[PDB]
């Protein structure tokens, strides 16, 4: 739950902050040691997640595409906006019954 | 019967050449880490190490030049099982060779 | 260079191929399966001291005399005294340069090429006697081994004479316990006393 | 040379000095191989290899069985009773009968055992049976004796730890250990007896009689009837 | 791909003996990271025309519009800062990635948000994974409470208050305490 | 030349020839080989004598077995590499949380390296090894690029939410199962308590 | 050490570089108003270099393998192996030949260890 508070404030700070962050790019400056200190910072420059988990995301893409193999041509996202929008209205109706 | 046919496009003259030619590239401790991807490690890759066992034998032994390869050979001979083919041992492993280079 | 550094030979390396070879162990009892058998070796860099006579051809005359040595006294006197003569005639060449210079200073330095070409004579026989140096190191190290085995004589023989002579003592022979009789040794030699 | 130039097609790694006078000594070592055989076990030594360094932590391990460790136990079968023939002196009462591990069985009292765990050969000179450890604590006291796990943990631990602390200083050393031995087990006697006093006080028969184990340094008050 | 990955042809450096000034953009020209309609490369095309008219770099570069790889912070003898950019004027600049000499490698500089998202995702993934192959083993009961089934429990082995009206150590704890007091009892 | 085998002593002229004897050598050995516990091993010392007896009687009088040859014997070890709970959940949890959380500590540390360019009340929280090494104000941001975008964004953004809500469904349903079962179990107690209290008994 | 003629070469080509060191004192130090003392330094080189050469000759004097007959010095090694290879297992055979008695003799020391223990407790 406390972690939910953490993800709460963190996701809160993602906000429009990402609007600035997308233009951002890390680089060490003049006081950064040069001889062989770099590679750990290259790991710091390495945005790579868990290779097994990035493999998992690849699995989600390829296997959703396998679902596409089961369903060769079926758009849904356009009316899926009304999926989430029906969530958006039904939540309100839910609140209505709550207030009643 | 047709294991050579399993190759997508290889067969190749192979022979002694690229064997030792890459054995000296095995020598680098810095090379250790990269082997922690998919190119080879504890999977079917292990077979490479298990057939490169012939070097201790006469004739093959002469063409060894950089016993750092023999020390990586010590790594496979040691439980690379452990971190030696996993987490061990950062840039210090190169130092562990550099010391061997120092002495 | 490497193309790229990882081997492209990984499927050759696959375990299950060799597992099929396990099935193949009785195959030719009556593929890569024989390609997992040991590879032909390079001949290959069998060439000798290419930096010798060919370099002498690249010039070597005193070095040619050094070639004559390959049959003080014996071959030595050239190797020593002619070597001195080369070093000292070399000193004379330093007189050839440093002795006169400023008067149109380009000819003598051009003769320095002649000097070092004459200096090419030196190194080769010395590196011919270099393996001989290594042979000397071999002869030196060869019986330090024999020193170690002699140490075994130095100590094992002491254990011999001394542990054997001391095998008989106030304890008499070490076998004086006489096994079962020694069960009485805590009593018949002790408790029996009165 | 030619084979080397053939092997040259690689990334800048090998990996050591470009100089190869030792490799010239390796071709010379091939000449030594012409001078060698026997032996194949010596071929690396003929190659002058398998020992470039060992200071590194790494791992360093090999198969080890079986007679090895047992023969070393025979080496202890000499050394230990050697030190017994030496020093020894004291801390009696005693009737030791060591085999492998140092025997120190008692009577109605309890088990004691010794296990040296340091550097090897220091006889006569420092022959006073110094190094040992609490082994399998297993006290033989009849009223209570079993010794599960946690006892052997926390007790044997700090025992041997402060035994090493005793090594840190000028020697008492063993007799202190010999003290702590009877100390602990007899304290355990104190609360066996105390638990007996509650075998009478907590239940049958009657009350008033007591033997409460005070928090003070140990005492058992056998107060009676009024 | 653009991060911590090898891309090396060392023998070029072996010839050069290392980088100097404009030669960094040579091995960089070998790199994919190098752009073809960069002002470095279209004025490389100028080198294929005017040749002489390029100066050092930045004079010919920044005065002319397009993608560029300008130099600002040297870090001898290894790193050298070289930012990608897009001039829209002889005066105006629209800087891009700081490509940098990672030594026999040069990389685009990662977003902070990328790695941050990596951290967020991996952490919450650890949370969810903690909820994966772990949860629903302590089965709930109003009476028994959470339960922990086993082939063998060992190992080891809002209700009510009023009721009927080990110490695995055999008081061994106090005995050890007494041992602490007693080891120096003669001594103290 | 067996002396070449004795040139190991020459290797001992080139090296210390290992630590050899050690109590620690007897400790890894206390771990290594049969059996365990040096006291219990001492109890086994007579049985160890039995091990030196007929236990080692096995010898060599059989087929060479060419199939075993040669380096493939190691391939059998590879076959071992392939073919061959309380705390443990919490254990692996300590593992994963270690990785992620310490990585986040690196987040705090390197972001501190970035913000150390100005305010000094930020670099202070970095892990102790770092300040001992790299000086603060080292990292610096660059202005660059949108940078890029792909369809995998929206596609995973959809499919993962689908999987999430469905995970909630599986959760609610299987939890419904366990709860219903808890009802099925718990009811017997209070029925027997009908036999108790509804039959008038103390509670 | 060995190949010490190369060590002499260290006093040759490197001494040849020392001549180059001697070279760099006349670039423009004259009319730009010591070099006279530098001539005495030239005398110092006349000492040093030549004496080094004498040293070279002295190490020439004792080239190892003065017989200079590898064709027969290897034969010397052959005879040396005619000794050593015979001595190999022979010297080490003594080890087991000893322990075959002495191990049990040491246990005899242990038996009089029994009796020593008997003496311990009258």
């Amino acid at each position: 739950n406390i972690l939910l508070s953490q993800i709460h404030s963190l996701s809160n700070n993602l906000a429009a902050h990402s609007h600035t962050l997308q233009t951002t790019s890390i680089y060490p400056s003049l006081e950064f040691p040069v001889k062989e200190q770099e590679p750990l910072l290259t790991t710091l420059l390495r945005t790579k997640a868990l290779p097994e988990v990035e493999e998992w995301e690849a699995n989600t893409l390829q296997e959703y595409e396998a679902s596409i193999s089961s369903q060769p041509k079926k758009k849904e996202a356009n009316d899926a906006y009304q999926k989430d929008q029906l969530w958006d209205q039904a939540r309100i109706i839910f609140m209505e019954e709550r207030e009643n | 019967e047709t294991k050579w046919l399993l190759s997508k496009v290889p067969d190749d003259k192979s022979r002694f050449e690229i064997e030792l030619e890459f054995v000296q590239m095995l020598s680098n401790p810095w090379y250790l880490n990269f082997l922690a991807q998919h190119k080879y490690f504890e999977d079917e890759a292990f077979l490479q190490y298990l057939e490169y066992m012939e070097y201790w034998r006469e004739p093959e032994y002469v063409k060894f030049i950089i016993y750092p390869t023999c020390l990586h050979m010590l790594t496979l001979l040691k439980n690379p099982q452990f971190r030696n083919d996993i987490s061990r041992a950062d840039l210090s492993k190169q130092v562990n060779d550099e010391i061997y280079y120092e002495w | 260079s490497a193309f790229p550094p990882p081997p492209p030979y990984y499927k050759l390396f696959t375990r299950e191929n060799i597992e099929k070879v396990i099935s193949n162990m009785e195959k030719e009892a009556k593929s890569l399966a024989k390609l997992f058998k040991k590879p032909s070796c390079l001949t290959s860099g069998t060439y000798q001291m290419f930096g010798d006579t060919w370099r002498l051809d690249e010039a070597n005359a005193i070095v040619g005399t050094s070639f004559t040595r390959v049959h003080d006294l014996i071959k030595i006197p050239r190797r020593a005294y002619e070597l001195r003569f080369l070093s000292r005639s070399l000193m004379l060449n330093f007189l050839e340069l440093l002795g006169i210079m400023a008067k149109a200073p380009e000819q003598f330095p051009s003769k320095v090429e002649n000097i070092r070409v004459l200096l090419l004579n030196l190194h080769h026989l010395i590196n011919d006697y270099r393996p001989h140096q290594s042979r000397e190191s071999l002869i030196m190290l060869l019986e330090k081994q024999l020193k170690h085995e002699e140490s075994q004589v130095e100590l094992l023989r002491t254990h011999n004479r001394q542990m054997t002579e001391t095998l008989e003592k106030y304890k008499s022979l070490d076998f004086n316990m006489e096994k079962e009789g020694d069960v009485i040794q805590q009593l018949k030699s002790s408790i029996k006393k009165p | 040379f030619l084979q080397g130039q053939k092997f040259c097609f690689q990334n800048l790694v090998h990996v050591l000095q470009d100089i190869r006078y030792q490799l010239s000594f390796a071709r010379l070592r091939n000449s030594d191989l012409v001078t060698a055989l026997d032996i194949l076990s010596t071929g690396t030594s003929l190659r002058l290899a398998n020992a470039p360094t060992s200071k590194l932590y790494m791992l360093s391990e090999s198969p080890l069985s079986t007679k090895q460790i047992l023969q070393t136990l025979h080496a202890l079968n000499m050394l230990i009773r050697i030190r017994l023939s030496l020093y020894e002196i004291i801390p009696t009462p005693f009737q030791h009968f060591t085999i492998a591990n140092g025997r120190c069985t008692f009577t109605v009292p309890n088990e004691f055992s010794v296990s040296l765990t340091t550097n090897s050969q220091d006889p006569k000179s420092t022959g006073i049976s110094f190094q040992w450890i609490v082994v399998d604590f297993q006290f033989h006291l009849p009223d209570f004796s079993s010794t599960p796990a946690k006892y052997r943990v926390f007790i044997e631990l700090h025992l041997n730890e402060e035994i090493a602390a005793a090594f840190v200083l000028q020697k008492p050393i063993l007799p202190l250990i010999y003290n702590i031995l009877h100390k602990f087990c007899l304290y355990q006697r104190l609360n066996l007896l105390s638990q007996q006093t509650f075998q009478l006080s907590r239940e049958s028969w009657l009350g008033h009689l007591r033997g409460v184990y005070d928090e003070k340094p140990p005492r058992l008050r056998l107060y009676y009837w009024p | 791909d653009l991060t911590s990955i090898q891309w090396r042809m060392p023998e070029w450096v072996q010839s050069m003996g290392g980088l100097r000034t404009e030669n960094v953009l040579e091995y960089f020209s070998q790199s994919p990271f190098y752009s073809h309609k960069s002002n470095n490369e279209m004025l490389k095309m100028q080198s294929q025309f005017n040749a002489l008219d390029l100066g050092d770099l930045n004079s010919q570069l920044k005065r002319l519009t397009g993608i560029q790889f300008v130099i600002i912070h040297e870090r001898p003898p290894f790193l050298w800062v070289i930012q990608k950019q897009n001039r829209l004027n002889e005066n105006e600049v629209k800087p891009l990635t700081v490509y940098f000499v990672c030594n026999e490698n040069i990389y685009m500089a990662p977003n902070a948000y990328t790695l941050l998202a990596t951290r967020m995702l991996n952490a919450t993934y650890c949370f969810q994974k903690a909820l994966t192959k772990i949860e629903k083993f302590p089965q709930y009961n109003p009476q028994e409470g959470y339960t922990y089934p086993k082939l063998s429990n060992d190992n080891l082995e809002e209700n009510k208050n009023q009721s009927i009206e080990p110490e695995d150590f055999s008081v061994v704890r106090a005995f050890m305490q007494s041992l602490h007091s007693s080891k120096e009892a003669p001594d103290v | 030349d067996a002396d070449i085998s004795s040139l190991s002593l020459s290797l001992d002229p080139e090296i210390i020839g290992g630590q050899n004897n050690f109590l620690e050598n007897n400790l890894q050995q206390i771990f290594q080989k049969i059996i365990q516990e040096r006291g219990p091993f001492r109890d086994l010392k007579e049985e160890d004598l039995q091990k030196e007896l007929q236990k080692e009687s096995i010898k060599d009088e059989s087929s060479a077995k060419s199939s075993e040859t040669e380096n493939v014997l190691e391939f059998a070890t590879l076959d071992s590499k392939r073919n061959v709970d309380s705390q443990a959940y919490k254990k692996e949890l300590i593992e994963q949380i270690m990785i992620a959380q310490t990585e986040c500590s690196l987040a705090l540390d390197m972001t501190s390296l970035l913000l150390s360019k100005f305010k000094e009340n930020s670099i202070e929280t970095i892990s102790p090894f770092l300040k001992s090494t790299v000086p603060p104000s080292s990292l610096q941001f660059s202005r660059s690029q949108p940078p890029e975008s792909k369809e995998s964004d929206a596609t995973l953004a959809k499919c993962w939410k689908e999987k999430s809500l469905t995970s909630s469904c599986k959760f609610l349903f299987e939890a419904k199962e366990r709860l219903t079962s808890v009802v099925e179990t718990e009811h017997e107690y209070y029925t027997e308590l009908v036999k108790v209290k509804e039959a008038s008994w103390p509670l | 050490m060995a190949c010490r003629c190369t060590q002499l070469q260290d006093t040759i080509d490197e001494v040849a570089t020392q001549f180059y060191s001697s070279i760099h004192y006349l670039s423009s130090h004259h009319d730009f108003v010591s070099a006279e003392e530098l001539q005495f330094a030239q005398r110092d080189l006349a000492k040093d270099l030549v004496t080094k050469f004498m040293q070279i000759d002295t190490l020439i004097n004792q080239l190892p393998g003065i017989s200079t007959a590898p064709k027969h010095q290897l034969e010397k090694i052959k005879k040396l192996q005619n000794s050593i290879e015979e001595k190999q297992l022979e010297r080490k055979s003594l080890e087991s030949e000893n322990e075959d008695l002495k191990l049990q003799l040491a246990k005899r020391i242990e038996t009089f260890g029994r009796l020593s223990c008997v003496l311990f407790q009258p």
